[PDB]
């Protein structure tokens, strides 16, 4: 906490709370595209996109 | 899709039991501003 706690909030560390699937152990998924909770090629950040 | 909704300080508690919970029906008319599921995966709601 001494060197990893920004006063305004350290958003550089991202913990994934919801995803399209569950990560395979020893598999580093760096998919930065939006996760889609429905079914469509989502372009903008909206509901289920 | 209730005609009238209760106030926040008087939130109404509905009991759901002895039936199959189909969340696709909810998704059919869901303009989900917030869809935050805690403790249960939203994609795993159809098999639990
Ligand atoms: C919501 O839709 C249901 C199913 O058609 C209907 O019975 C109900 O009256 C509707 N509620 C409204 C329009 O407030
Ligand atoms: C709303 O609240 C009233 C008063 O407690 C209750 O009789 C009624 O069943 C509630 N409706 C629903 C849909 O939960």
């Amino acid at each position: 906490n001494k060197l990893d706690s920004k006063h305004s909030g350290n958003y550089d560390y991202w913990y994934r709370s919801f995803r399209k699937s569950k990560l395979k152990p020893f598999e580093r998924d760096i998919s930065t595209e939006i996760y889609q909770a429905g079914n469509k090629p989502c372009k903008g950040k909206g509901p289920n996109c | 899709n209730a005609t009238r909704f209760a106030s926040v300080y008087a939130w109404n508690r509905t009991r759901i039991s002895n039936c199959v919970a189909d969340y696709s029906v909810l998704y059919n008319f869901a303009p989900f501003f917030a869809f935050k599921c805690y403790g249960v995966s939203p994609t795993k709601l159809n098999d639990l």
